[PDB]
DNA sequence: CCTGGATCTGGCCTG
């Protein structure tokens, strides 16, 4: 639980909220910058490099048969495993949300260099409408993977939106959705065991089973204190989708997850209420078929981060997360980064 | 009141402990006090100091406000 | 005759209806225009050699083809 | 005001000035919100109510602590409500100016106006004490003016009303006044896409208005030209202010530019920068960045708000 | 013994 002050160069008017780290092989990429991609830089995502408590953000190009992405605000990110990276749903700049699927992978490697490759996977049957928030996974069931989407957080339907309220958001529908990313189909599942939008929860994948928990419902304005567990498997059919209400949830949103050892995951971050801090840590260790929700050590927390209001951040992989500040009145480079390891 | 201002920056560092200090420390005392007045007595931070300033600055809401941010008591009945 | 070339341009973009207060100036301007340039391409070879301002492009090339378009621009100005 | 009537009226004895609250109540028949009208077809994604005023800019923005931090205060016109006033208070003029060229005034004929609109932000406006955001020192404000009014009598078009001083400071109609930071790009998104969307929407239709004793029929068209060249560059999608294509009109480089300097002719357009912003992200050639780039003509963004090719002279002027 | 790139770096364009 050492927590460090990071300090960082020319670019810190480059990271914002809702910002995307991806871990390829060990190094950390950057995604998701501010306002549309400058001529330093084209792409859009950038090389998160740490040492010496300090960091520095050099660009990375693409491939040439790539599709240069626009940089999304709140995205869902996932790790498939020929290793790539799933992103889908968000902001772009312009405020509206983006519908697609865009993957991740290296196409090539050279001595410290990088050259990412960005394709566009179109989906079909039931598509997931635009939104942000929300969490995909996959999971690996009979020899086979399937990419699991639950519901966020978008804007009103194209009919009952008008411009009087035009930036409101409702919680999406709680269906759950089961993505095949090597055929562009989507098949939508409705359960019985989820009556309520969820938005910013945080969410653990198995072989066959994610738990998501924490998560703020928007339509009657409360974190629940749940833990939903859905187990699906592949046979020759249809995938059957199975939910079970757990006990022992925790009440959190926009919380961070971590993957510490194999079977082991931290949950440190976001926010109990509007006026309350998440200042503890949650260590969740997996089973086979359990989840054993404790309470840990809690890190010492400086007195910048016991007073602030707003945080944010995300996992660099190898066990350590990184977590910005709101500075104080822009006038001084409006934000201090932390680091934070766990064992 | 800008004297004043000096005393509670240098109270919340501890500095009668820590009698050497850099520069990039005060500004980060400077820095948690101005978000600390402004979230409290809903003050924005000013570079010159002005007599509407003196006069909100001087109460004892600002010395609960900054006593908040102080690790020790004998430094709270000191301000006090 | 810098001065003059430039004088005998403006009141072609400043004018709020240029074709009833100066069409003399109007119907010309593309003569006035290429005799600017190339004053600029020869006696001030030395800025204007490899690099020319956006406004200086935008004031010699397009303005016949914008007062044709509308009818005027500096109606449509921003001082306002 | 208070003091002024409040002393003539001790003096005098006569209450020569009225005061204020009858003041108050002879002022909302000017603000908007105020007038029956009836859109035809319905404007798409707009309410019909016709008692909209001062509405808070944000549009019901999501404040809660989990998401995007907004810092900014707004407040606006609906763009609807204010052409109706606009077009309401300068009623006078309208038949003024349909008398002096010899037509009727119970004539209701389908009313051609053009709306010149204009933003641009501006600098070290003081933020206050006191509670709500952590604002920025920084203000944008969006106004429009009714440049022209034309009315189609017979086979050909003649004008109504003219805007004899176009750049005053008394026909600079304020519709949104906003704390940002024009160099911030998603609060700015944010504030400003619900006065695009009703533009959008208005663009296609027809508004109904009574104007003295008789329903008449007016259809808009909207002109962007009152925005400087790093706004333009900064909206419509180009690249910034340095870069080695210069004019936000044609696909001119800076070299060739010094070249040849005369002969070009205006190119670019929003349409077009709304392929080439697709034809960026969809990449259909598998060129590289460069070659990308020199095919896209530097267009790198979603362009959001139609801007017409015209030149701002103010700040041409200065530049020169 | 370069040398071919990484990397600054100061000038220029707009506010
Ligand atoms: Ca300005
Ligand atoms: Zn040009």
């Amino acid at each position: 639980m050492s927590l460090q002050m990071v300090t960082v160069g020319h670019n810190i008017a480059l990271i914002q909220p809702g910002f995307s780290l991806m871990n390829f092989d060990g190094q950390v990429f950057f995604f998701g910058q501010k306002g549309w991609p400058k001529r330093s830089c084209p792409t859009g995502v950038f090389h998160f490099d740490i040492k010496q408590n300090h960091l520095k953000l050099k660009p990375a190009i693409f491939s040439k048969d790539s599709c240069y992405l626009p940089p999304l605000r709140y995205p869902a990110t996932c790790s498939y495993k020929k290793h790539q990276y799933i992103i889908h749903g968000g902001k772009t700049p312009n405020n509206e949300l983006s519908d697609k699927i865009y993957i991740m992978s290296v196409a090539c490697k050279n001595n410290k260099k990088v050259t990412f490759r960005c394709t566009e996977k179109d989906l079909v049957g039931d598509v997931p409408e635009p939104r942000y928030g929300h969490s995909i996974d996959v999971v690996y069931s009979r020899g086979k993977s399937m990419g699991v989407l639950f519901g966020g957080r978008s804007y009103m339907p194209s009919t009952q939106r008008t411009t009087e309220k035009w930036n409101s958001v409702a919680d999406c529908l709680p269906h759950v959705f089961l993505i095949d990313f090597e055929f562009g189909c989507a098949t939508s599942y409705i359960l019985p065991e989820l009556q309520d939008g969820l938005s910013f929860h945080v969410s653990i994948a198995r072989n066959d089973t994610v738990y998501i928990l924490g998560g703020h419902s928007l339509a009657s304005n409360i974190r629940p204190a749940n833990l939903y567990r859905i187990r699906v498997d592949l046979p020759l059919g249809t995938p059957a989708v199975n939910c079970t209400v757990l006990p022992g949830g925790i009440s959190v949103s926009s919380a961070i997850l971590t993957q510490t050892n194999n079977d082991e995951f931290v949950i440190v971050g976001g926010y109990q209420l509007e006026n309350q801090k998440r200042m503890v840590c949650s260590l969740v260790s997996l089973g086979d078929n359990t989840i054993e929700i404790s309470e840990m050590e809690t890190p010492d927390w400086t007195s910048d981060i016991k007073h602030s209001k707003i945080w944010f951040g995300s996992n660099m992989g190898n066990g350590t997360i990184f977590l910005g500040i709101p500075g104080d009145n822009k006038q001084s480079e409006a934000f201090y980064f932390y680091t934070l390891r766990c064992s | 009141a800008a004297e004043f201002y000096k005393i509670f920056q240098l109270e919340i560092g501890e500095v009668y402990k820590h009698p050497n200090a850099s520069k990039e420390e005060r500004k980060r005392w400077q820095a948690t006090l101005d978000k600390h007045l402004r979230k409290r007595m809903n003050l924005k931070p000013i570079m010159r100091m002005n007599g509407n300033f003196a006069r909100k600055l001087m109460t004892q809401e600002t010395v609960d406000a900054v006593c908040e941010l102080i690790p020790s008591e004998e430094r709270h009945e000191a301000l006090r | 005759e810098l001065m003059d070339l430039y004088l005998k341009m403006k009141p072609v973009w400043r004018s709020s209806c240029p074709a009833k207060e100066c069409p003399e100036s109007l119907c010309q301007y593309s003569f006035n225009s290429q005799r600017f340039a190339e004053l600029l391409s020869t006696k001030f070879k030395y800025r204007y050699e490899g690099k020319i301002t956006n406004y200086f492009h935008k004031t010699l090339a397009h303005v016949p083809e914008i007062i044709e378009r509308d009818g005027s621009i500096g109606a449509w100005a921003s001082e306002g | 005001y208070h003091k002024m009537y409040r002393t003539v009226k001790a003096i005098t004895g006569r209450q020569i000035f009225q005061p204020l609250h009858a003041l108050r109540n002879a002022e909302k028949v000017l603000l908007p919100g105020y007038h029956p009208f009836e859109w035809q077809p319905p404007l798409k994604n707009v309410s019909s109510r016709t008692d909209v005023g001062i509405i808070d800019g944000l549009s019901g923005l999501a404040s809660s602590v989990d998401e995007y931090p907004v810092d900014t205060i707004a407040k606006r016109f609906r763009y609807d409500s204010a052409l109706v006033s606009a077009l309401m208070d300068m009623e006078e003029d309208i038949l003024e100016g349909m008398r002096s060229q010899d037509l009727d005034d119970y004539l209701n004929g389908p009313f051609t106006v053009v709306v010149k609109e204009s933003c641009d932000g501006m600098g070290d406006v003081s933020e206050k004490h006191g509670s709500g955001p952590a604002v920025p020192e920084k203000a944008v404000r969006f106004s429009f003016t009714v440049m022209r009014i034309t009315i189609e009598h017979g086979s050909q078009n003649v004008k109504v009303f003219e805007e004899p001083k176009p750049n005053s400071e008394l026909c600079c109609k304020p519709l949104c006044l906003m704390l940002a930071d024009e160099s911030d790009h998603e609060t700015l998104t944010a504030i400003l896409s619900p006065l695009i969307a009703e533009r959008e929407a208005m663009k296609s239709s027809e508004l109904t208005l009574e104007m003295g004793g008789i329903p008449r029929t007016f259809k808009f068209i909207f002109r962007g030209t009152g925005y400087d060249e790093k706004l333009v560059r900064e909206v419509e999608g180009l690249e910034a202010s340095g870069s080695v294509y210069i004019c936000t009109l044609c696909d001119t480089t800076r070299l060739e530019a010094s070249q040849n300097l005369v002969f070009h002719s205006i190119t670019r357009s929003h349409a077009e920068n709304l392929q080439r912003y697709e034809v960026w992200r969809s990449n259909p050639y598998h060129e590289s960045v460069e070659e990308l780039r020199d095919r896209v003509k530097g267009v790198s963004a979603k362009p959001f708000i139609e801007t017409v090719p015209s030149i701002d002279a103010l700040h041409c002027d200065i530049g020169n």
